[PDB]
């Protein structure tokens, strides 16, 4: 017995609602006509729907005004409320950030897990969430990585943080030659010891968990190899999440 | 609701358009969400004109919202000492109590406004009069280093 | 660990910010053109600390302060590209220095501090003068603070912040807007030393007999603290050399870093002290609560921390003896888990027109009196909602309020517990 | 070296022996080219018989090991093994004397029988 795809609704179209005096108050210079002008389309146009147009409807120049302000918007606000713009859109308009969508707002959002303010780290990292449940691991696996490797002692916590989040939920079942298993230990592993290995202990605390989640998937025997390498002390907290964590 | 303009004149102080609305027949003692008449707001944020506007065509001195606030209280916290003798010439209640347990000799003392602590003093204020936590006014100057306070509340 | 940047922001932020370096310039032999007329090496040993001409960075939402300070004296030295100032103010609100309209200047500023650190044989750290209750001091130095933190994570950020005070202006968002700002410092900066403007007046009202203290006498207290507590890392010395090592010595728990300062002997404003104190007086101003900087009673709290230097040529002997004794003598008074947390430095270059001066940072858990006043004053506030419309128009959500009154509450607490704590 | 696993003197095989049944237990499951005693079954045929009944016998606790490393994915190559292997194991192994060269070679029977798809 199989189940149904409850998606099966008939979808709506949302580009005909946008106004004229949009694309000139999102690019304004005044911080309260971009977030209004955001606003709007947030309460107005997107939370309202429940599915979008997945036929023929091009979201790649509204998306990357979306990224635009996520990136470089110097009000934080106005990125908060971007992040869950395209987190409804990711979650809302389901397999369609196939490349294009889920690439243009990526490397921004990874950039902006830099905001501590608890709102806004929600609102970017439920984002990435979005783009990752329906995008993992086509970009991000690899560029989740380039980003723990980032200077900003934030960006490495919440980018490893987020390799756990989507490990957690990571698919099988092709053979054992997935896009983990490739780049395994050349990459994952060596760049997730980065983070077992900082020099913050918060920062440390996460890549053991990040760790202990990456054991519980591919097996705590193939990874003996850098445990080993590994102080004694370190891997008795490894262990302490792999006896907790599940996948 | 004629009611609701006479309360965003009254805040953000335009002293002209409240005589507009009233002429109009605006409710003096409309009440917002929380139970704030315009005499409350006018006495929060200083326009002097226009609590002695709507107190002379009938506003409640003593009127209390949904947290028991008079506008003898929110004068008294801010520290509008030209309005709070109005609104005392006009009957105001010196020891009304709120929610929390305060009077406007608690607002006045907590805030430093050593010179409307005198006038509410002057007027019958109780110095003795507790909050909610068991403090009173001469407890606050006690507890903030204030003596300059402490001396005032004991004059 | 050599050089320190340092940068000055908002109204206040300018101008104990120019008083302090028209102090450590004579100090340093420094005239405002930049050239140095002094007559020892002692002066020259360390000066690349602060100067390259000084290390410093000049911001304000407000584009007047620009001139107050090159009106001023020492205003001529500073670089004309550190100067960073924006179009309007920000008036009270520290919404709009940390989200809205300082957000959109700090930019700007973080291309002159890395300008300035780029060419650092080896940084230490920063140093930001700021005052809490405004705007511009509080919202957007707090936000250039966080903004460094993240841009420069292996550096030590250490604030010059001062506290308001109903005795200096009755503005009533001050508490507000100091609340808000200290649930930044308490998880951004390594140090911080809490100047209260009660504090300052009450010691030109009642010490100094001044009826009406101006800025100027309040900054005068200020700027010869400054002096006082920088003197270990402006001259030779071993203890407490650089900002990292004092931070380690004086900061047990990240976020009980707020010093309580204080010095003696306190002067007026270019008054004549006849006969300098003797080394036992010196050490006796410093339970003496009429010194400290912070309004705060040390008998009412526990030293955690002490660091004590003395300014002048005295006996290095006696100095220790008193020190040793006044410890062992008020044996209650100093938390006894921490052994020798008490550190005493000399250096003998004395401050300007004084013979012997001795300045006492503290980490007193006291402080939480001080933490107490605001938060008592913020809540008074926040519970009538008062003046909140400015706040969240600016986009802030009126959660950040709960937040901040919470997290100061917190600071509070772990100050109580370790006062109450014992060795046992 | 590996290589030494056909040496002459016989303390040196029995070294690689051991040096294997190390491999099959600690490398990998997915399984490195090294791990190139499949498509050689030769080897191991030759291992063993040994020549030697105490480094016999630990050449047959490797090619045990080794045996149940097999069952991971993909190892449909079992038929050649079982050609390849039993008749060594039986001729040589099930025949000893030796109580715990024996024991393995019929453990190690076991696990090619249940390698294939039947008996
Ligand atoms: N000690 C001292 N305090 C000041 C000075 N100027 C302002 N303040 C205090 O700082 C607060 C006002 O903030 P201010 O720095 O003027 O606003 P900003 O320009 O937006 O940072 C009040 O608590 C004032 O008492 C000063 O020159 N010296
Ligand atoms: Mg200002």
């Amino acid at each position: 017995n199989a189940v149904d795809p409850f998606e099966l609704l008939p979808p709506s179209v949302i580009l005909d609602k946008f106004p004229a005096d949009f694309q000139t108050r999102i690019s304004s210079t005044k911080w309260k006509d971009r977030v209004e002008a955001l606003e709007e389309i947030h309460n107005n146009v997107l939370k309202p729907v429940k599915k979008l147009a997945h036929k023929n409807q091009d979201y790649s120049d509204y998306l990357r005004v979306l990224a635009n302000v996520i990136q470089k918007d110097a009000n934080v606000q106005a990125v908060t409320i971007a992040a869950n713009s395209v987190q409804l859109l990711c979650n809302s308009l389901r397999s369609n950030f196939t490349r294009s969508y889920g690439a243009i707002v990526l490397v921004p959002l990874l950039e902006r897990t830099k905001e501590k303010k608890p709102s806004v780290n929600e609102a970017i990292c439920s984002a990435l969430d979005a783009v990752a449940t329906y995008c993992g691991f086509d970009d991000c696996l690899e560029e989740t990585l380039n980003y723990m490797k980032h200077k900003t002692p934030q960006v490495r916590i919440e980018c490893t943080k987020f390799l756990t989040r989507m490990l957690q939920g990571w698919k099988s079942d092709g053979p054992l030659q997935n896009q983990l298993l490739f780049k395994l230990l050349p990459e994952v592993t060596t760049a997730v010891l980065k983070i077992v290995n900082d020099t913050q202990p918060t920062t440390r605390n996460t890549g053991f968990e990040c760790f202990a989640t990456l054991m519980k998937l591919v097996g705590e025997r193939e990874l003996a190899d850098p445990l080993e390498k590994l102080d004694n002390l370190k891997k008795k907290k490894i262990y302490e999440y792999y006896e907790k964590v599940e996948v | 609701d004629l009611g609701k303009k006479l309360l965003e004149a009254a805040r953000a102080g335009q002293d002209d358009e409240v005589r507009i609305l009233m002429a109009n027949g605006a409710d003096v003692n409309a009440t917002d969400a929380s139970g704030l008449t315009p005499l409350h707001l006018a006495a929060t944020y200083g326009h002097l004109e226009i609590v002695e506007v709507l107190l002379k065509h009938g506003a409640d001195v003593n009127a209390i919202d949904i947290m028991g606030s008079t506008p003898l209280h929110l004068a008294a916290l801010i520290g509008h000492l030209e309005i709070v003798e109005v609104l005392l010439k006009h009957g105001a209640d010196v020891n009304a109590v709120d929610t929390w347990g305060d009077t406007p000799l608690h607002l006045a003392a907590i805030m430093g406004h050593l010179e409307i602590v005198e006038v509410l003093l002057k007027h019958g204020a109780d110095v003795n009069a507790q909050d909610k936590f068991g403090k009173t006014a001469f407890d606050i100057s006690i507890d903030n280093g204030n003596e300059d306070l402490a001396e005032i509340l004991q004059k | 660990m050599r050089e320190i940047v340092h940068i000055q922001a908002g109204q206040c932020g300018n101008q104990i910010g120019a008083k302090f370096w028209e102090v450590i310039s004579d100090e340093h032999g420094i005239d405002p053109t930049g050239s140095y007329h002094g007559d020892s090496d002692l002066q020259l040993e360390r000066i690349n600390v602060y100067y390259n001409v000084p290390r410093a960075i000049l911001v304000d939402l407000e584009p007047g302060t620009m001139d107050s300070v090159r009106s001023g004296p020492f205003g001529q030295i500073f670089r004309p590209d550190n100067f960073v100032f924006g179009q309007s103010g920000a008036g009270n609100n520290w919404a709009k220095g940390h989200y809205t309209e300082g957000a959109e200047l700090v930019d700007s500023v973080l291309d002159v501090v890395r300008k300035e650190s780029e060419s650092c044989d080896c940084l230490q750290g920063f140093q930001l003068t700021h005052s809490l209750g405004g705007g511009t001091g509080s919202g957007m130095g707090t936000l250039l603070i966080s903004k460094i933190r993240e841009e420069y994570p292996d550096r030590i950020m250490n604030t010059f912040s001062v506290v308001p005070s109903p005795k200096v202006s009755d503005t009533v968002v001050e508490p507000y807007n100091a609340t808000l700002s200290v649930h930044q410092l308490v998880e951004n900066t390594d140090e911080t030393y809490c100047i209260d403007n009660e504090a300052l007046y009450d010691i030109c009202f009642r010490t100094l007999k001044l009826t009406t203290p101006t800025y100027g006498d309040l900054n005068h207290l200020v700027s010869a603290t400054m002096s006082g507590v920088t003197t270990c890392l402006r001259f030779p010395g071993q203890l407490n050399a650089d900002l990292r090592k004092l931070a380690v010595n004086m900061v047990p728990f990240p976020r009980l870093h707020f010093f309580m300062p204080g010095f003696a002997p306190l002067t007026s404003r270019g008054s004549q002290q006849y006969r300098a104190l003797t080394v036992p007086e010196l050490t006796q101003q410093m339970f003496d609560a009429k010194n400290m900087m912070a309004a705060c009673d040390p008998r009412h709290g526990r030293y955690l921390t002490v660091a004590a230097v003395f300014r002048g040529r005295m006996s290095m002997k006696e100095v220790d003896e008193q020190m040793l004794n006044v410890q062992n003598k008020n044996s209650s008074y100093f938390v006894e888990w921490i052994p020798n947390n008490v550190k005493t430095a000399v250096c003998d270059i004395p401050p300007r027109g004084l013979k012997m001066s001795a300045t006492f940072i503290g980490n007193s858990t006291a402080i939480q009196e001080l933490f107490k006043r605001i938060s008592e004053q913020f809540t008074a506030m926040f519970r009538r909602k008062a003046f909140l419309h400015w706040y969240t128009g600016e986009g802030m959500d009126e959660m950040e309020f709960t937040e901040a009154e919470s997290n100061m509450n917190d600071l509070v607490s772990e100050y109580q517990q370790y006062q109450d704590a014992t060795a046992d | 070296l590996e290589q030494r696993a056909s040496h002459k003197v016989w303390k040196a095989r029995l070294n690689a022996y051991q040096e294997l049944n190390n491999l099959f237990t600690k490398s990998s499951v997915i399984p490195n080219d090294v791990a190139n005693y499949w498509l050689d079954p030769e080897l191991f045929a030759s291992y063993i018989v040994d020549s030697n009944v105490v480094a016999q016998e630990n050449a047959i606790i490797a090619l045990h090991t080794l045996l149940e490393y097999i069952s991971q994915v993909p190892n449909v190559s079992t038929s050649k093994l079982r050609l390849q292997w039993i008749p060594p194991l039986v001729e040589k192994g099930l025949s000893s004397s030796r109580a715990a060269t024996k024991a393995k070679a019929t453990d190690c029977i076991m696990l090619l029988t249940q390698s294939d798809t039947s008996i």
